């Protein structure tokens, strides 16, 4: 019969197993080895035969071997929860989704940049960067993909390139996730 | 449903007021007011949860009601909030020590409430045409008040492949995993195979086609160590008890991990309650590990029962009073439980009956209220079984005087088992 | 064989219709309140309305308590289960005594679990009806059913099967001339193998012929399975499937026997009471006869007056034969009957006087006659005298020995001459006292 | 918020700049003599010089020789390891007692390890193999690596697509790659792209004990070949061999300090409950304290006279033998007056949280110096509940008049 | 040759007429308990009795372990012999009844007869035919032949990496194992492979030998008690319990003793009933006893000699009944008891003499003298103990042999029982 494992009311084994796996091991070396300068032709083919024995039966394949953790990544969640912007973010792409418009954030660190592929990431919401790194004509074609593609939600800009090859919008919403007051900056992003 | 009636099960709950007033008779409770508001006031500190470690001590004389007071307040409690008993005797174990025993007790009566995002699609699948090469797939899933059509991919195909998912089924797709769960069919199957006939299910939800943030609360008890203790946790979640599993990095690092989610909103610990009945079995080491292990955060309340007075501590050869060493006996506060009385014992035998089912005349209730101030009041409850039985036998309607005088010689107390005892059958 | 145990004479309480009680009750003599109170606890159980309830069949030896316990057993039926226990037993080297004991409780319930299956089976004769391509889509070439042939003893019967099955049939062996098992619901193809009538003397293979199937093809097997809450317990705690669980070192000590209460208890009991309220299985609490429970340590009482306050628990029958005798574990500390005061108000005693000198001559008669050997009169009377002098169960024991004796002399009854000699060549302890 | 403990309430000994004890602070008050031993004890710790050493807190019950170690460890700081024990935690049945004794001898010791870990990150462009050319891609570049066959990966792992991130001693299928825009509805979840360097060395200065290091050179769980695989296949255990325990685990800790790869850092032992240890536990901790290795241990214990564990012939000082309780120092702590049970009283409720009246405090140390200070310590939240209840804010003398008259103490529940 | 407690004890010192002599073959006088020795030795060479017991009952330092000792000299090494001890009972994975017939049958042994013969030969004549019939070449140092062998050890050689050039061994009956070189390896000058290299082996291409192994049922029964290896079964990993926790009788031992018999009525095996010498028989328990004294009645248990030291003292287990030399009267009876008695002054100097010949230490006359005194004073082992310390001072005083001054020094230093009792009065 199948059985919760614990007191939950319902939910796959799996996921309870996968759920719950705070420890790591804390300092787990590789196995003792005997040094003896001389091999003796006996003992290495006894064990060799041994794990010619042992390897045979790789039908079962130890399923995955079971093998131990040792990284311990942090949780995706930790991303969104880390700040409170990226929780109105999240509200606000949910809402703007559950209306159907798209969505064009800007933001001026490429590490911003990159934290918002993450939280979009947790999100599950398409999405298509366009920064320095990529040239002109790559940020062209970039936004032509992001362009008449409807599933396409998100378009993530650094707001410090000249950005004047983008030529038509989708929805018409924008979200300033951040602030810069620079002088020259900041005119010229507002004004494109 | 079929669960038999057992000997603390007419009580259903701990009779309180707003104010924590006790009652007469109330949720199958009668007298006893003191006790019972200790265990109220106890219930209501262990739902608030906010300080760890105390203790409680259910003292009296054998028939007061300890395991119905603890068994009401465990009732009272009601689920969400984990209620461990046990018995003294059971932390011997030839695979765990007793201080291991009695750490597994203590994590068992904790609990987390682990909060986690989910986004799953649902609806009825209306086309699930798939290209099989021997690659390409696509999913109409229809709702209530809309429809969309998903390109399925490769992995996603071979998935809805393993679980078998024919138009109109009723399936809810975890967007995160793409874990296939079926919930139904939403009607019937070409009404020409002969074969595979069922019932329709309800229409999903309009909106189910992308639902965003559906939270689900998976809780679990501060137990989970036994799923790091070894590759394989089932066994040992499940059967084996033999879990010898090393303190240092599972317990304080589990510790450690709880506090970090409890810090970033993941989880909530709920503290529980350790019920050990009959605590005066516990070895004087087990005495001595639970004043220092009382003292944890993570400490659930222990409450504990004794029916003794001046005994011997178990392990050794000096006594103290409850058979609890001074220094256990004096951390925790001690709960007396009275007597009950004439009119109290009549009532609760009258609430048993009601319990099961069985009537007796207003003579019988008299009789029976003086046999059980006599002898005891659970040797009451069996001659109110065994009288009930008599007059099912006799084709009668209700107990009377005649069924319950002739079950008292049928069946023995243990006043009269001595009595007739002086035959020196053996020693 | 029949193999004559020590008393299987008992075959019921014998109790009259209106309950009261009879010399002739079915094999047992005597004991006429014991053997009511039995009829009252039997009736008790048959109700199955009570639960964790507790009897002691306190008496002197030789009262016949084992006796009435397997004869309130036997009235009980092979329907319910009944789980017989020795004190002696509960102390386990490799599991603790309180997971002995809760083990035997829930050997002790039992619960009827049925399964119905609609299955079809016949010689299959696959054949697919071309049909236009899908209507919605464009041309070409689909198949909307399938039909398979299924041909069984009585006649033949084609089922027009769903099409999406194919994918099975071609998975196994499925060709024209074998026995498959079709599943109703399921629809999943398990082929029997090929039928015995192409099996041809000179076709040399095995376990892949079997006859063909006798009945209707669509067949309705309703099976009732019968397994105690032990047996659930057991089958879910150890592993099965892969996991590397071959191994021969690491894995042959099966003996984990140790068990938790989470799994014994919660997800067992829900799913048990999911499948009675819902019409698949039906419970059947049974008994717990422990006898020699003065045997037990004060570490299995207070687990005992413990478990008996659940509402599973079931009926248990104590039969202790000591007297007053301080508890085991305990440092000098007498109780009656070698049970704590305390387990002993949860216990209704059930007293059993000794046997009048008649009912020790009704006794020996009785297992006289089941042995299948004739006593004279004079002979009986000896044995109940000597029966009356010391314990009786040394009477029935010098039966069998007795009738080889006089078998072997040349006579067929037991004379008096031959259990005289018998009393000379073997005797009694008391006897054997004068050291 | 954090639920409160039993001794949550101490935050140090709370010493002046000369070590001079204040008749209250850092939670604590009264035991002056007994924090000032306790002040030297931390500077010896801190000294990081001596070794073997122990002292025992012995005392009348309440005295708080539990809080005052709790104390003593917080006052030390979380980098110093400071393991609680309990007499009976020796007790196993798996694991020999003494060497559940040395065991925790070496848990209590701390050692902080450095090592610079090389991460191997990014899109599997190639998994093309017994060595093994996978590719990476990154932000930065992509760099075709001769990864050895041990690193061969069983499960998926899919040879394209899939985004994996590897280190010198397992792989871990971080997600798939953005690949999203693909396929409309697919089971797999994806990530971005790493940005950093597909190789990349960064040093972790992570904080480990001598025991971890000893128990996982006992079983270890690392390699690939398939006899450790069976070996670690299941039921582990204990009972490390003192040849592997002492000679090889000190030469390579001793290695790394001398080569400033690690740092050892000496902590402390808290054998709380030692009076009932049996004697064998003595015999052994003559030799464990006689060591050059051996962390700094403070007993706690409780009882006076009484006979030794495990002999039940002969008794002793404290339930310890004279040869051991000479080993040790002896801390005396003395019982608190009715002014210092008040006064630890009001500072349990200021952190417990609950609001007493004068009255009420003055009740409560009544019921303390007359049952027990702990019983009113009890006491209070019941009080707190009950004024709530009651519709009170603040706890009244007949809150906790009531409580008592509920709730009977130790002493009174013995009298009837 | 690191003398031990009891290396003088090479034999047990009896004339050809049987009488003991008063000192010889390193023992000295006790003659009785010697003359027992020399019956209860042709007893058990007699091999046909069995399961007869003895005890070397008397005071201590008597030389009852000196007595079995010489037995097991006398009897010599074709025969086995088990030394024990009663601690040696208590085991923690086997129970108490188990070691003790675990140690019966240990010492029980047979010599098994065998003649087998080897047919090495050269791998780089290797050349199958038919995988049915294969053919090898044999080429040694006095000899070059060729052989035809079954297809069977074909397979098993090519289960081994065998290789051009290299010696292997084949068995006549099963069994086949590599030996890489022949003089060729290290002539190509290719680096080692992890392995030794050997010459070609000298003598004929097929040899033959009898052999002799002696073998006891004790490593039958453990043989027996595990799957032989091979298939799967053969899974193999550290903390084997190879001493399992017991082993049957009667389905198991039975079938082991069946087969002996059958190969020693062919004429393959021969038995050799050994001797279990059980010292400290006063360690085990009464529960041991009443097991012993019924193991010993069967007629495969060997003979058993006993040594109780102390004497009438409570029975193990008991904690209320006594009985003398704390073995219970059931088991007491049925087993010949052989007092040994003190030694005489003189007698204990001359063991001191023939101790300090036989650990190379030269002692003077007045220093024998005093050292017999010192033993005497108190007991013949602290004179043993100190003889050797003694030689020691003399050889760091640069003194060739020991004289009055040294050993007197020696005694003052250390200090004997009945002296640290005295002193420990304080
Ligand atoms: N207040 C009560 N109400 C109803 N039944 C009671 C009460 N107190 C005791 N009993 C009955 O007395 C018997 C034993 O008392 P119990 O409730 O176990 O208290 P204790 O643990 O002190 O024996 C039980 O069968 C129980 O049903
Ligand atoms: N009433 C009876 N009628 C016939 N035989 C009886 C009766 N009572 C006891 N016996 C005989 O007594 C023997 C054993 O009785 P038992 O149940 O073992 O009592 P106890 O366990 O007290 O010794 C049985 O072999 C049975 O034949
Ligand atoms: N110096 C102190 N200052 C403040 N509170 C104290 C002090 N000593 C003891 N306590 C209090 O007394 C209670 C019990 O002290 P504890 O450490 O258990 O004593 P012991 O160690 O003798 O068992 C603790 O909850 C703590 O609140
Ligand atoms: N007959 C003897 N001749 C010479 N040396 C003897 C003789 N008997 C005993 N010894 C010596 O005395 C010592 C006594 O040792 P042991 O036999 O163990 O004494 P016990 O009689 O207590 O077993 C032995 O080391 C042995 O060398």
């Amino acid at each position: 019969l199948t059985l919760c494992r614990c007191g939950e009311s319902l939910q796959d084994v799996i996921d309870r197993v996968a759920f719950v796996i705070p420890p790591v091991v804390a300092a787990p070396p590789s196995l003792r080895v005997p040094r003896p300068p001389p091999l003796y032709s006996h003992r290495m083919r006894i064990l060799r035969q041994g794990l010619r024995e042992h390897a045979a039966p790789y039908f079962q394949q130890l399923r995955q071997t079971t093998a131990p953790r040792l990284l311990q990544f942090p949780e995706l969640r930790l991303v969104q929860f880390d700040s409170g912007k990226l929780e109105a973010l999240a509200i606000l792409l949910q809402k703007l989704k559950s209306e159907g418009r798209r969505v064009l954030i800007l933001s001026q660190m490429i590490l911003m940049l990159d934290i918002l592929e993450m939280f979009l990431n947790f999100h599950y919401l398409t999405y298509v960067r366009i920064d320095e790194n990529a040239s002109s004509e790559q940020r062209q074609e970039l936004m032509r993909s992001f362009n008449r593609d409807r599933r396409i939600f998100c378009a993530i800009l650094s707001t410090h390139s000249r950005t004047t090859g983008i030529n038509l919008v989708e929805a018409d919403t924008v979200v300033f996730y951040d602030n810069d007051l620079n002088p020259v900056m900041d005119a010229k992003a507002q004004e494109w | 449903r079929i669960e038999r009636i057992g000997a603390h099960s007419h009580i259903r709950g701990l009779g309180l007021d707003d104010a924590l007033e006790p009652r007469q008779a109330s949720q199958g409770m009668v007298g006893q007011l003191a006790a019972r508001r200790a265990a109220g006031v106890v219930l209501e500190m262990i739902r608030e949860g906010k300080i760890a470690g105390r203790a409680v001590l259910i003292a009296g004389q054998p028939g007061t009601g300890k395991t119905a007071i603890a068994m009401g307040m465990a009732q009272a409690l009601g689920p969400d909030t984990p209620f461990t008993a046990i018995a003294g005797s059971e932390i011997f174990s030839l695979e765990m020590s007793k201080t291991e025993a009695l750490t597994q007790a203590f994590r068992r009566s904790i609990g987390v409430r682990i909060k986690e995002e989910t986004e799953i699609i649902e609806g009825e699948v209306v086309e699930i045409q798939i290209d099989r090469p021997a690659k390409v797939g696509k999913l109409t899933l229809k709702t209530t008040e809309m429809e969309t059509i998903y390109d399925l991919g490769t992995k996603m195909i071979e998935s809805l492949t393993k679980d078998k998912v024919q138009a109109g089924d009723v399936i809810t797709i975890d967007k995160a995993t793409g874990k296939i769960s079926k919930l139904g069919r939403s009607f019937t199957r070409a009404r020409d195979y002969d074969a595979m006939g069922s019932q329709t299910k309800f229409v999903q939800c309009p909106d189910g086609e992308l639902q965003k943030r559906k939270e689900v609360v998976h809780t679990v008890s501060l137990h989970e160590i036994d799923v790091i203790n070894s590759r394989t946790q089932g066994f040992l979640a499940l059967f084996s008890g033999d879990t010898g599993e090393i303190k240092s990095e599972v317990r304080e690092q589990i510790n450690a991990k709880v506090a970090e989610w409890r810090e970033e909103g993941k989880a909530e610990i709920i503290p529980g309650v350790l019920f050990i009945d009959e605590v005066h079995m516990l070895d004087i080491e087990s005495f001595s590990f639970l004043n220092r292990a009382l003292e944890s955060d993570m400490a659930p309340v222990l409450i504990m029962a004794t029916n003794r007075g001046i005994t011997r501590i178990r392990g050794t050869s000096y006594q103290s009073p409850h058979g609890i060493p001074i220094d256990l006996l004096d951390r925790l506060l001690i709960v007396s439980t009275t007597p009950y009385s004439e009119k109290d014992t009549k009532q609760i035998l009258r609430i048993r009956c009601e319990e099961e089912d069985v009537e007796m005349s207003e003579d019988a209730y008299t009789v029976l209220t003086r046999i059980g101030l006599e002898t005891s009041l659970r040797y009451a409850i069996q001659l109110i079984t065994a009288a009930s039985l008599v007059c099912r036998k006799r084709k009668g309607t209700e107990v009377q005087v005649d069924d319950i005088k002739r079950v008292y010689s049928l069946f023995l107390d243990e006043s009269r088992s001595t009595q007739y005892m002086k035959e020196y059958q053996d020693a | 064989t029949q193999r004559i145990a020590s008393h299987s004479h008992v075959k019921g309480l014998g109790l009259d219709e209106s309950g009261l009680a009879k010399q002739a009750a079915s094999g047992l003599v005597g004991q006429e309140n014991a053997r009511e109170a039995c009829g009252v606890i039997v009736e008790l159980i048959k109700s199955k309305k009570m639960a964790g309830r507790a009897v002691l069949l306190a008496g002197p030896p030789g009262t016949g308590k084992t006796a009435l316990a397997l004869a309130i057993a036997q009235e009980l039926g092979s329907k319910v289960p009944f789980c017989p226990m020795v004190g002696s037993e509960v102390y386990s080297t490799e599991i603790k005594k309180t997971e002995v004991l809760m083990e035997n409780f829930r050997r002790a319930i039992g619960l009827r679990i049925k399964e119905t299956k609609e299955v079809y089976e016949g010689e299959v004769t696959e054949l697919t009806p071309c049909e236009t391509e899908n209507p919605m889509g464009g041309y070409g070439k689909t198949i909307s059913h399938v039909i398979i042939g299924l041909k069984t003893a009585k006649g033949t019967k084609q089922l027009k099967l769903d099409p999406s099955i194919f994918e099975s049939l071609q998975k196994e062996r499925v060709e024209a001339g074998d026995v498959i098992y079709i599943e109703a619901n399921s629809g999943a193809v398990k082929r029997q193998g090929r039928c015995d009538t192409y099996a041809t003397e000179f076709d040399l293979e095995a376990e892949e012929y079997v006859p063909l199937p006798k009945g209707d093809v669509h067949k309705k097997k309703e099976i009732i399975q019968d397994v105690t809450l032990h047996d659930l317990d057991v089958a879910n705690a150890r592993p099965q499937g892969g996991q590397d669980i071959l191994s021969m070192m690491g894995q042959l000590m099966k003996p984990k026997k140790t068990e938790i209460t989470d799994k014994l208890r919660g997800e067992i009991n829900k799913v048990v009471n999911k499948y009675i309220d819902q019409g698949i299985a039906e419970l059947v609490p049974g008994v717990l006869f422990v006898d020699e429970v003065h045997m037990l340590d004060i570490e299995c009482f207070t687990y005992l007056h413990r478990a008996l306050e659940s509402s599973i628990a079931p009926i248990v029958i104590f039969a202790s034969n000591r007297g007053n005798c301080v508890i085991r574990g305990t440092e000098d500390i007498t109780s009656p009957h070698g049970i704590p005061l305390d387990l002993l108000d949860r216990v209704m005693i059930i007293r059993t006087m000794l046997y009048t000198p008649q009912e020790m001559k009704q006794i020996i008669k009785i297992r006289a006659q089941t042995e299948g050997i004739n006593i004279s009169e004079e002979a009986l009377n000896h044995l109940g005298e000597i029966g009356t002098k010391t314990t009786l169960r040394y009477s029935v024991q010098l039966l069998t020995p007795a009738n080889l004796l006089a078998k072997i002399n040349g006579k067929d009854s037991i004379e008096k001459e031959h259990v005289e000699e018998i009393s000379e060549l073997f005797y009694d302890a008391k006897s054997s006292a004068k050291i």
